[PDB]
């Protein structure tokens, strides 16, 4: 379960499953039972954000990638990117955190890499 | 087809996403030292 694992998503109990298969490498999240489902590709999102070691929350948000310097203009010439969007889900396993946190460390460093 | 009918992204509004956002601020210090 290196790429699965089980988190809450918008506060509701559920599971998370990750695609690094597909070239994209994204990750889907669906209730436990909810008949709900959760999905981010890191096209949108490019940073992802986790808790320390020594804590025990097991919980990361991930970015939905910023231009800071990738805006787009308009006409103003001021040229921005609208407000960035970022989800933020809680784990509730020591390995579900660390076996996806190592795989999307590696995707984000990838999508982190090409940019 | 299938149009959205009901969706209010603006609806849920909650402070938590704050003082959760703060938790959730650069909490790994294995920066640094490559890339």
């Amino acid at each position: 379960p290196s790429h699965s694992g089980a988190a809450i998503f918008e506060k509701v109990s559920g599971i998370i499953a990750i695609n690094e298969d597909v070239s994209p490498a994204e990750l889907t999240w669906r209730s436990t039972d909810g008949d709900k489902v959760h999905t981010v590709v890191l096209s949108t999102i490019d940073k992802l954000q986790a808790t320390p070691a020594s804590s025990e929350k097991m919980m990361l948000r991930l970015i939905g990638k910023v231009d800071e310097s990738k805006k787009r203009k308009d006409n103003e010439g001021n040229e921005v990117v609208p407000k960035p969007q970022r989800h933020m889900f809680s784990f509730n396993n020591r390995t579900v955190m660390d076996n996806i946190k190592m795989t999307l460390q590696q995707i984000i460093s990838r999508y982190k890499d090409a940019d | 087809g299938f149009t959205p009918h009901d969706s209010a992204p603006y609806g849920a509004l909650d402070m938590a996403d704050f003082e959760f956002e703060q938790m959730f601020t650069d909490a790994l210090g294995i920066d640094e030292y490559g890339g």
